[PDB]
RNA sequence: GGGAGACUGGAAUUCCUGGUGUAGCGGUGGAAUGCGCAGAUAUCAGGAGGAACACCGGUGGCGAAGGCGGGUCUCUGGGCAGUAACUGACGCUGAGGAGCGAAAGCGUGGGGAGCGAACAGGAUUAGAUACCCUGGUAGUCCACGCCGUAAACGGUGGGUACUAGGUGUGGGUUUCCUUCCUUGGGAUCCGUGCCGUAGCUAACGCAUUAAGUACCCCGCCUGGGGAGUACGGCCGCAAGG
RNA sequence: GCAUUC
């Protein structure tokens, strides 16, 4: 759930956090953490090329399985289920039969003690991972492969899902969490469910200490800017930008997917807009 | 509802005698258990507000028999609150 | 093209008709409408003007060989009969008449009355 | 332990030879559960009076089942995932 | 006016599995006739209206023939 | 009775409405 | 069809994809805006999605009232009859108070097919901020809160006893006539209608489901307007109560 | 279809 805070200060007036009531242990499973440390936006030639990124708290990667592929019959137990700094959702720290630990993202729903399958053979229960091919259409899935192999990639998110349409040949029609029709080989790997946290959304965060926290920087108006930095720039007193709205490197706001991609082939038709 | 083992168990406990199913004690008894069980539905189902009633109605009742206890016969009153968990 | 055995849909609504000849796999071979043998605004709704639709639509099938025909009518307009009839004179057999109006099982909401 | 009447609609593109054994299995869930499984009737190839799932005609199966309505529940869901199973139908069978 | 078959001592069980029991209260719209015409009492008019219901969903009866 | 009777109370009750919608921000600034 | 949760069924509207196929379709009292000719309407097949549940279905059932109708399952409230097994006046009503409370509206997050305040055009007209037409946004739907009003009406507070009958219908019991056919008929208990005595009423009408004959408790009225308004206060995010 | 007022 969220928990709101009261309104002691006015920092805190109006702000919330969740409740992490599904955390079950604090801490992380030291054999599956890797060093992160912050790019500040900056590329390999120490160049800015995202703005409004750095100062955010230290925070270690968890290593999250997004293949699933080694371990069809072989159940697990979820052991606990963890905050993870990366990402809007929770994880789930599974222990396999083999003694294998390994981490995946949480669906919503799985508790601790819940046993989790892999496989054709799986059952269609939340967190169990099975091929398209064997899951029935209708059902409501997340992290799916794009391409046999290559690790789950859609619907990741907090809260978000994927609705299986249909199947024909070799395809699967998908709707997206963006509205999306598209088609995926029934080769490809999903989990069963939607993603936890789904309440994560509605958090307000307060104040401006707290996105610095989480690693953005200012954004500042391209409109209080001179014209040398931003077409919006320049004019005296407030202005619109005295013409049509472009980014701060002159580009139109219209459509950026480029032409004749090959996925095209695959998408039957894009997200709507303004429905 | 309560079935007739349920019922049989309750009765059995409470009942001032064998056989006996009227007096205040016995009563006062089925009407705990059905207002349990009727908590632990209304916890599911928050927004059950004709049942709710129903629960409304066995509580104004428990309140008079208890009273009834208590202006007969103090000692009774208190062994029944006591042996039972109610406060008041 | 030729097909010996079709089904007219008679649409007869209170504003119009429209009459569609079309093989029994459901794909149009001929068609005609009030508007069509030249009526306009409400004339349009009266059976006579059915009447001609009906016989046009007719003798266009009968261009593609149409000899019999099965009869599917709905709406709650006024040329379904009329409309019948000129099938018949313009020299088709007739054979079923199976009405098949569209009934909601208590679906959308109606349009608000008129007043 | 309640009396349920389960009806089972199941592929024509399956042979009726096969349809008995495939559901027995499907029916153990109750006998590991404790309940009983008394009687599956399992009816021929009949004509649907409209089609199911692209299907003409279908395998008529009746299930009578003493069980937990928790088990029998889960029987049902298992069903459903089951692709040659196209509708199911559970009835409880006594007073209420 | 007449009299509820089901009333009688003979008076055959209402179940969805009887498609020819049931064919005798539908009209051949398919649509569930009315009790006035029936002569069935309250309590078997329901009966027969929910069997019918039943047999519908799984497709032993058609919606409107 | 007669609507008639009704008729007097709409009226007052609709005129009260109305004045209400033309002071609204009005009233709250007075009443700050 | 008393309530709550979960899952699920088909018809129809809309859209989408693809056939067939053209030049009209749509709408009215009559028209025009509108949709088409860039391939509509119509017709056939497949897909998506939301909302409401035809027939059954009634001046019929259930609920304190508001209200409640596709099916299934799970959890759950009340009522009625029979038997008198049990308690032994434990009853009735209830100032304040608490809870429930149609629709509209409000907050946050979803959903949005159809319908549709506002808003556009078209028409009508002296004008037409309307009625009619074409569109169309909040909303209508869901989750969790808030709001607390309705001709929330039987314009009839609750409990109890008594005071001609006749006749429908819903839920139980039972005696006879007997085929034992059974809407055969009687008695009895509990609902729900119509018609009618006595009695009551200004009249209309009510009339064993009273507005009759009486007893207990509560609420409310005291000429019409001003006004269910102002002021103060309480409640509400606001509207406002 | 339309038909305000005294
Ligand atoms: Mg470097
Ligand atoms: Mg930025
Ligand atoms: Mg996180
Ligand atoms: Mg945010
Ligand atoms: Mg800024
Ligand atoms: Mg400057
Ligand atoms: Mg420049
Ligand atoms: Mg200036
Ligand atoms: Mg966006
Ligand atoms: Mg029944
Ligand atoms: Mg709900
Ligand atoms: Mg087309
Ligand atoms: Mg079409
Ligand atoms: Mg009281
Ligand atoms: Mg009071
Ligand atoms: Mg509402
Ligand atoms: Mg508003
Ligand atoms: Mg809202
Ligand atoms: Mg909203
Ligand atoms: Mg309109
Ligand atoms: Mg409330
Ligand atoms: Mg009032
Ligand atoms: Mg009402
Ligand atoms: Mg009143
Ligand atoms: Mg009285
Ligand atoms: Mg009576
Ligand atoms: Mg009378
Ligand atoms: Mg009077
Ligand atoms: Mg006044
Ligand atoms: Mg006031
Ligand atoms: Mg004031
Ligand atoms: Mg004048
Ligand atoms: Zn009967």
């Amino acid at each position: 759930g969220i928990r709101k805070y009261k309104p002691t200060t006015p920092g805190r007036r109006g702000a919330s956090v969740s409740d992490f009531a599904e955390i079950t242990r604090s801490t992380p499973e030291k054999s599956l953490v890797r060093p992160l440390h912050g790019k500040g936006g900056r590329n390999a030639h120490g160049r800015i090329t995202t703005r409004h990124k750095g100062g955010g708290h230290k925070r270690a990667y968890r290593v999250i399985d997004f293949r699933r592929h080694d371990k069809d019959g072989v159940n697990a137990k979820v052991a606990h289920i963890e905050y993870d700094p990366n990402r809007t959702a929770n994880i789930a720290l599974l222990h396999y039969l083999d003694g294998e630990k390994r981490y995946i993202i949480a669906p919503q729903g799985l508790k601790q003690g819940d046993v989790i399958e892999s496989g054709a053979n799986a059952d269609i229960k939340p967190g169990n991972n099975l091929p398209l091919r064997n899951i029935p259409a209708g059902t409501v899935i997340h992290a799916v492969e794009l391409r046999p192999g290559g690790g789950a990639k859609l619907a990741r998110s907090a809260g978000v899902s994927i609705q299986l349409l249909g199947k024909e040949g070799t395809y699967a029609a998908l709707r997206m969490p963006s509205g999306e029709i598209r088609r995926v080989d029934v080769r490809c790997r999903a989990t069963v469910g939607e993603v936890g946290n789904a309440e994560q959304s509605n958090i307000n965060w307060g104040k401006a200490g707290r996105m610095r926290w989480k690693g953005k920087r200012p954004t500042v108006r391209g409109v209080v800017m001179n014209p040398v930095d931003h077409p919006h720039g320049g004019g005296e007193g407030k202005t619109s930008g005295g013409r049509h709205p472009v980014s701060p490197w002159g580009k139109p706001e219209g459509r950026t997917r480029k032409p004749n991609k090959p996925s095209d082939k695959l998408i039957v038709r894009r997200r709507r807009t303004g429905k | 509802a309560l079935t007739a083992e349920q019922k049989k168990e309750i009765l059995g406990q409470y009942g001032l005698h064998d056989t006996d199913t009227g007096s205040p004690e016995a009563q006062v008894a089925l009407l705990t258990k059905r207002i349990q069980d009727l908590t632990e539905h209304l916890k599911v189902h928050k927004h059950d507000h004709h049942s709710r009633r129903g629960l409304l109605l066995l509580v104004g009742r428990r309140r008079r028999l208890l009273k009834y206890v208590a202006q007969v016969d103090v000692a009774r009153y208190r062994s029944l609150i006591e042996r039972l968990g109610l406060r008041r | 093209k030729n097909v010996p055995h079709g089904a007219a849909h008679i649409k007869s609504t209170f504003n119009n008709t429209i009459v569609s000849i079309t093989d029994p796999q459901g794909n149009v071979i001929a068609w005609a409408s009030s508007g069509h043998v030249g009526f306009k605004g409400s004339r349009k709704s009266t059976p006579f003007a059915a009447q001609l639709a009906a016989e046009n639509a007719a003798r266009k099938a009968q261009e593609h060989g149409v000899k019999k025909v099965d009869v599917f009518v709905k709406g709650p307009g006024s040329g379904r009969e009329t409309a019948i009839r000129s099938l018949q004179a313009a020299g088709l057999e007739v054979g079923t008449i199976s009405d098949v109006t569209p009934q909601p099982h208590n679906g959308c909401r109606p349009p608000k009355r008129r007043r | 332990m309640r009396p349920y009447e389960i009806m089972v609609i199941l592929d024509p593109t399956l042979d009726e030879r096969t349809v008995a054994p495939s559901l027995e299995t499907f029916l153990n869930v109750i006998r590991k559960d404790g309940g009983t499984v008394d009687k599956v009737d399992i009816w021929g190839r009949r004509r649907l009076a409209y089609e199911i799932a692209k299907h003409a005609e279908g395998i008529y199966a009746v299930i009578d089942v003493k069980a937990e309505p928790a088990t029998v529940s889960e029987l049902d869901r298992q069903l459903n995932l089951n692709e040659s199973v196209l509708r199911t139908k559970v009835l409880r069978t006594d007073k209420h | 006016t007449r009299k509820c078959v089901f009333c009688s001592k003979k008076g055959q069980t209402i179940d969805y599995k009887d498609t020819a029991l049931l064919r005798t209260y539908i009209s051949e719209r398919g649509k569930i006739r009315a009790r006035r015409v029936t002569g069935n009492c309250v309590q078997h008019q329901r009966d027969i209206a929910v069997a019918v219901k039943n047999a519908r969903e799984v497709a032993l009866l058609p919606f409107g023939s | 009775g007669s609507v008639i009777k009704k008729r007097r109370k709409r009226m007052s009750k609709k005129k009260h409405r109305k004045l209400l919608r033309r002071t609204r921000v009005q009233r709250r600034k007075l009443g700050k």
